């Protein structure tokens, strides 16, 4: 059984690896959404001032 | 740009020490929350149109200025500098797990040696007292601190 | 329509109950007691009944309504502990657990397939002895699980109509696996 637990020792480190990859990809997508939000704010502010 | 490997989260429970069980709970619940946070976001909104916003905003120069400064705006992915540490610590714990593996192989081989000895035993009809002390020294009368007959204390 | 002091016998509530057929009754003491949305219930009735459900929700949630009726009447006479055999504590256990199933936060509606999944996890066993304060975290982690790696199976449930027998035993297996991961 301890042999079986020896064999499974590439799961925890994989969980850390894809945790870091998902956190970084979410952070880059938040960069994208954020700059979309502020340029959206600029153009909608100009449109509302003209209105 | 994601590389994902999903596991069944049972060996994640079978794999952890008592020392880092609370931190493993924290990392598991944080990874669950972060996977849900990934799932809540679609990939990207569409690009900001400029014919409609050029016709609406009559401010000359501004719409082409924002079009040039936005559609030629690029930002890099926030870096990691941790994956190398995670993979090197992975390789180190795999090497320590491999020496633990070979030590367990020697241990189970010694177990099998004792078991093949013990199945192939004298059937207790041909057994002497000396051979019975040889096959296991649990029951040997030590004859030191009890050197007289009998070589146990009498109350035993 | 609002009443005043819960007086259903006023003129406008009797008229507007008489014209309509479906009616959802909120008494308010369950709003301050803890269930949200505060349907206090047996007064509320839908005359079209099972005809206006999906086939899965009809296959699951009729025994839930009959069990809630049994639970309400046995708790009403055994407020003080009239007689407690195994059947009465079974009725109060399943009734309290389904009461905490029917709690739901404001402005968060869910689709029909997740409702079939969670009332399947509540009515078809697997939640009867699980500490009724822990039902809400069970809801959150269960919806996270099923939205995490079971989207195509929910597509099978909502597009096939009925919850099929392979999907039935699969929901049994997934709620059993999640009961393990919930006592993990």
């Amino acid at each position: 059984s301890q042999q079986a637990l020896v064999q499974k020792r590439h799961y925890l480190f994989d969980v850390q690896r894809n945790n870091i990859a998902m956190a970084l990809e979410v952070t880059y997508r938040e960069r994208l959404h954020r700059v979309y939000r502020e340029v959206k704010n600029r153009l909608d502010y100009h449109i509302s001032v003209q209105n | 740009k994601l590389a994902l490997k999903t596991i069944d989260w049972v060996a994640f429970g079978e794999i952890i020490p008592r020392n880092q069980k609370a931190v493993a709970n924290s990392l598991k619940s944080w990874n669950e929350t972060l996977t849900s946070r990934l799932a809540t976001l679609p990939e990207k909104p569409p690009a900001i149109d400029w014919a409609y916003y050029k016709a609406n905003v009559t401010k000359a120069g501004l719409v082409d200025d924002f079009e040039k400064k936005f559609n030629a705006l690029k930002v890099p992915i926030p870096e990691d500098k941790y994956t190398a540490q995670v993979d090197a610590e992975e390789k180190e714990d795999v090497k320590s797990c491999a020496e633990f593996l070979i030590q367990s192989k020697t241990r189970i081989q010694e177990y099998e040696k004792e078991l093949e000895k013990m199945r192939n035993i004298i059937p207790f009809d041909q057994m002497t007292i000396e051979d019975l002390n040889e096959v296991f020294p649990e029951t040997k009368l030590d004859k030191k601190k009890y050197p007289y007959w009998p070589h146990r204390p009498i109350e035993s | 329509i609002e009443t005043q002091a819960g007086d259903v016998s006023a003129y406008i509530p009797t008229n507007v109950i008489s014209i309509t057929d479906g009616q959802i009754f909120l008494e308010t003491e369950l709003f301050y007691k803890g269930i949200r949305p505060a349907i206090n219930v047996g007064l509320s009735v839908s005359r079209v009944g099972s005809a206006a459900q999906t086939r899965a929700m009809k296959q699951v949630a009729g025994t839930m309504k009959l069990e809630l009726a049994q639970y309400r009447e046995v708790a009403a006479f055994a407020q003080f502990g009239s007689d407690l055999d195994a059947a009465t504590q079974q009725l109060l256990s399943r009734g309290v657990r389904l009461t905490e199933l029917l709690k739901q936060g404001q402005y968060s509606p869910m689709a029909i397939e997740e409702q079939v999944a969670v009332i399947y996890a509540g009515v078809r066993g697997y939640l009867d002895k699980l500490e009724p304060s822990k039902i809400t975290k069970f809801e959150n982690a269960f919806l996270s699980h099923v939205i995490s790696q079971h989207q195509t199976l929910l597509g099978k449930i909502r597009t096939d109509g009925k919850i099929s027998e392979e999907a039935d035993a699969k929901l049994k297996e997934i709620v059993t696996n999640f009961l393990a991961g919930f006592e993990a």
